[PDB]
């Protein structure tokens, strides 16, 4: 019954440049919290408010800037963007009592330069006729390759209506380059269906992908088109022989 | 600051020029806290001062006791300077054996 | 650290027991909460234990607290296949707003379906395009069976994916291999993992 | 007959980094404890100190209050941090915790805390509560110290059952101190009055304990009602001076006499008599040249 709001889900910044995470409450909560989530730690307190006009520092406030203009809305301010504040932030409020009641997160991403940003390219690869004659079963498998930054979301749809039974995804994407640190990542997912259902011409299947990428306020002068947030997708028909 | 301190010089036992004696210095009715003190023999300090755990009265007025061992004489100078940011200078009050 | 969870990453069968340890050196202890964390999700609070011999429940989640010890114990009895998730204990130094939380690195669950008849093969799947290029698909495995990454920076394995297709009542095991080279086999392309004997690799 | 015990404690909050929390206990007019901001452990000015707890019984307490110093520090801290700017630094907390005792199995056990020098919160009860003509903004503060309840619940048990029971034990263990009869000692001198042609004569009597004293200038049986009782001054041997004043007519010393009643005496009075041989003599031995007098 006590919900908190962040926005956005998903940010991409250049090493340089200010970047303003968002935070909104409407529990009529005091005071305020600023977390950021890392590997191999716990959430780490990086400023708080108690209440609108207040901003104290946390426990490591440095290269961050923290803003309270109201009871509802609490801001993290990034005035100069560095690749050590690439990490996932949470945001939390709470009355005089203990608890905190915390948002859904923040994806950061901290790149040097947006030239590395890359949408993916979507592949629908056909179940074998080994599969569909031993298992009466047949898996679809997509791949969505060569994107940059991590920041998707596969969807699968069969003829118009989206899918979650049969549907599996890997959890992590996985860098075609592993070595090198821009690295674009690539990742698959499977639709397992009925023989009887595949073989079946009338049923058209859609492997459709969510990027978090590129906005209109990013510069783009690259001669390649501008790797905005897309939804980029591949396509395959039911096959009777 | 806040306020002004209340600085009171009285010997332990009746004064007698040549006897050992103890001279104490009460200070008072201070706010804040931080207080300065020091006891002197006719124009320098004593070297060795005993003071007592500063502590407050039920109206929330801080005090201390400094004590020190000392001779009364016909001649010798005794004084105990205060040094608090009530007074923009240190207040030091002589010993009058007569008071 | 002040607070560790341990261990850092647990596996257990579908429908088995987890237990989840944490400790912690946090000077005062007023309360410690559990919190379970999805992948990509905020944190959802489970259960709060507030005396020095605390001993609470949230259904199926069951925890302790030794404040004397300085250790919390978190129970998981009977786990589906949705506990997936990252369980991480929080300690907070005062019973108010005035305290500090105290956040553990989280221990990661991973609850395993059982594969009540392995069929382990490794297909062939071509494209839906006319572009010639292909993937490897190793599925029906057991949940045992564990997938491993290439030693070749040329082959590109993904990990275990367990999938429902609900109306069958049928959970299935896989992964998928695949390279931009001409030399690369699917019957070879798994052989960094343990691969059962009775594995199925059809010819093309 | 009737002891008051009490914990002073002195916070003082020089900035947001700079602090020191100073306490000294007493039990009646007697100082039983000594814990300064550069000491860990609680000291003893006197033997029976610890009471009838026992080495156990103390620590447990001790812990209890060496982490309620680090925690109250941090917590003030914060409390300045949720008023800013309405109150800044520097700030002056005192707290006046403690237990007077009573005939019978009965006591009355208080919890005063005074701000920037004001007294302002009390506990009460089951709560902290601001006490009337207190200011609003401390209104937050408190509501924010009553959500823990873990505090509230350890210091309603500090004070309905630990103090009198620590104190009960107390009284027992330091009853040789307490009851300890220490003599007056009394001299006469003399000063100038702020009236002309009159006379400030001065009775010290110093070293008695206990602390109820009665003295006064007498002339045969007539109490000269312009005798004024001096404060209790006190001497770092834990016994008292006080000094009674007699405005007289200069010429007019003669025939005074200053009357000291004490426990400690035994009936047997202090009287000092103004013109006698041994003021006479006394005078003389403390004789000097009236440099910087007042
Ligand atoms: C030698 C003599 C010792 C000298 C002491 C002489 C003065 C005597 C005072 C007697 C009170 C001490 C007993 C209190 C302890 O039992 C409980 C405790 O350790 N509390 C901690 C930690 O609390 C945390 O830890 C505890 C562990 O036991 C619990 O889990 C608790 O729930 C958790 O929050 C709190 O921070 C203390 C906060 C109280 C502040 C009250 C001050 C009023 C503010 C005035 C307003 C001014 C406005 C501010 C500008
Ligand atoms: C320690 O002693 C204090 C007294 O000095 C106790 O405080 C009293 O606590 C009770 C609750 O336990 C309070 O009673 C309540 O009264 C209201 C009406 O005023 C009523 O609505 C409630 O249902 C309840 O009966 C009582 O008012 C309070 N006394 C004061 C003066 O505030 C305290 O409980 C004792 N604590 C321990 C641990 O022994
Ligand atoms: C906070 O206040 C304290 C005390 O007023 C300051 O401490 C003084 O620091 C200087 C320089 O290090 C010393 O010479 C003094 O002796 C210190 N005073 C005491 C009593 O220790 C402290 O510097 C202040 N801090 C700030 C940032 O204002
Ligand atoms: C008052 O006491 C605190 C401790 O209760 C002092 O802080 C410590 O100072 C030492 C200095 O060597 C540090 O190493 C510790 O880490 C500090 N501990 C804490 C908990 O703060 C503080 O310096 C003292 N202040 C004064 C004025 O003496």
């Amino acid at each position: 019954e006590a919900a908190v709001t962040q926005s956005p889900r998903n940010k991409v910044a250049v090493t340089g440049g200010k970047v303003t995470l968002s935070c909104n409450q409407t529990n009529n909560h005091n005071n305020m919290y600023w977390y950021r989530q890392d590997t191999g730690h716990g959430l780490r307190l990086i400023h708080y408010s108690y209440g609108a006009g207040s901003t104290e520092k946390g426990d490591i406030p440095d290269g961050y800037k923290a803003s309270r203009p109201s009871q509802e809305n609490f801001s993290l301010i990034l005035e100069l963007a560095t690749p050590s504040q690439t990490s996932v932030y949470f945001c939390a409020s709470g009355d005089e009592g203990y608890t905190q009641y915390f948002g859904p997160g923040t994806r950061l991403l901290v790149l040097e330069d947006l030239k590395n940003v890359f949408p993916p390219e979507v592949a629908v690869f056909e179940p074998s006729e080994a599969e569909i004659s031993h298992t009466q079963k047949a898996t679809l498998v997509c791949l969505a390759t060569g994107f940059y930054p991590d920041h998707v979301e596969l969807s699968w749809w069969v003829n118009g209506k989206e899918v979650h039974s049969g549907v599996c995804t890997d959890p992590q994407p996985l860098k075609e380059q592993p070595a090198l640190n821009d690295s674009r990542y690539a990742l698959s997912s499977r639709l397992r269906v009925s023989a009887t259902f595949w073989q079946n011409p009338r049923n058209h299947f859609r492997c459709q992908v969510q990027f978090y990428g590129l906005s209109e306020n990013d510069e783009w002068t690259q001669d390649r088109a501008k790797p905005v947030t897309q939804i980029v997708s591949a396509e395959a028909w039911g096959r009777a022989d | 600051i806040q306020k002004t301190p209340q600085i009171q010089v009285y010997s332990r036992h009746p004064p007698e020029n040549g006897k050992p004696n103890i001279l104490n210095c009460y200070v008072t009715q201070f706010h804040p806290p931080h207080i300065e003190i020091q006891m002197l023999k006719n124009g320098k300090k004593i070297p060795k001062v005993e003071m007592s755990d500063m502590s407050f009265s039920k109206d929330w007025s801080f005090y201390i006791l400094a004590h020190t061992e000392f001779t009364p004489t016909e001649t010798d100078t005794y004084a105990c300077r205060v040094k608090h940011a009530s007074m923009a200078e240190p207040k030091t009050v002589y010993w009058d054996r007569d008071m | 650290t002040q607070v560790e969870q341990s261990p850092q990453s647990l596996v257990v069968r579908q429908g088995e027991n987890s237990v989840l340890q944490c400790n912690y050196s946090v000077t005062p202890d007023n309360h410690l909460r559990w919190f379970k964390q999805d992948t990509g999700k905020g944190l959802v609070s489970l259960t709060v234990l507030v005396d020095q011999k605390d001993k609470t429940s949230n259904g199926r989640y069951s925890a302790t607290l030794d404040k004397d010890a300085k250790h919390s114990t978190l129970h998981i009895t009977a786990t589906l296949l949705d506990d997936t998730a990252t369980y991480i204990c929080v300690v907070g130094d005062r019973g108010s707003a005035l305290g500090r939380l105290h956040f553990g690195a989280g221990t990661q669950l991973i609850v395993i379906p059982d594969i009540q008849n392995p069929d382990p093969a490794v297909y062939q799947l071509r494209d839906s395009k006319s572009s010639d290029k292909s993937v490897c698909l190793f599925t029906d495995f057991d949940s045992q069976t564990n997938v491993s990454q290439s030693k070749d920076s040329d082959v590109y394995i993904t990990d275990k994916c367990v999938l429902d297709m609900r109306s069958m009542d049928f959970k299935s095991n896989s992964a998928v291999a695949w390279s931009n080279k001409s030399d690369f086999a699917c019957a070879n392309a798994f052989n960094n993992s343990i691969i059962p004997e009775d594995t199925f690799f059809p010819s093309p | 007959k009737n002891y008051t015990f009490r914990c002073l404690q002195m916070s003082s909050f020089a900035n947001r980094s700079w602090s020191r929390t100073d306490s000294v206990v007493w039990l009646g007019d007697l100082q039983t404890h000594r814990w300064s901001n550069d000491s860990a452990t609680i000291s003893f000015t006197k033997p029976w100190s610890q009471g009838k707890l026992s080495n156990q019984q103390w620590e447990k307490l001790q812990h209890m209050f060496q982490v309620y110093r680090v925690s109250f520090t941090r917590d003030i801290q914060e409390l300045v941090k949720m008023m800013s700017p309405k109150e800044d630094y520097p700030i002056e907390i005192q707290l006046s915790a403690g237990c007077e005792m009573y005939p019978g199995n009965a006591s009355e056990s208080f919890l005063h805390v005074a701000f920037q020098g004001k007294y302002v919160v009390r506990f009460w009860g089951t709560s902290w509560q601001t006490v009337p003509g207190a200011p609003s903004w401390l209104d937050l503060p408190i509501k924010v110290l009553n959500a823990d309840q873990g505090t509230s619940a350890t210091v309603q048990m500090l004070l309905n059952d630990t103090c009198p029971l620590f104190v009960r034990g107390l009284l027992e263990a330091g009853k040789s101190d307490l009851e300890k009869q220490e003599k007056p000692v009394a001299w006469l001198s003399s000063v100038p009055s702020s009236a002309h042609g009159h006379r400030q004569l001065v009775c010290h009597v110093s070293g008695f304990y206990p602390k109820p004293v009665w003295v006064m200038w007498m002339r045969g049986d007539q109490e000269q009602q312009g005798t004024h009782r001096g404060d209790f001054l006190p001497n770092a041997d834990e016994t008292w001076y006080l000094q009674a004043t007699l405005d007289v007519e200069a010429g007019e010393e003669a025939g005074l006499a200053c009357r000291v009643k004490h426990s400690s005496l035994g009936g047997q009075d202090i009287i000092l008599y103004w013109g006698s041989l041994h003021h006479i003599l006394d005078a003389q031995k403390m004789v000097w040249n009236h440099r910087h007098h007042h």
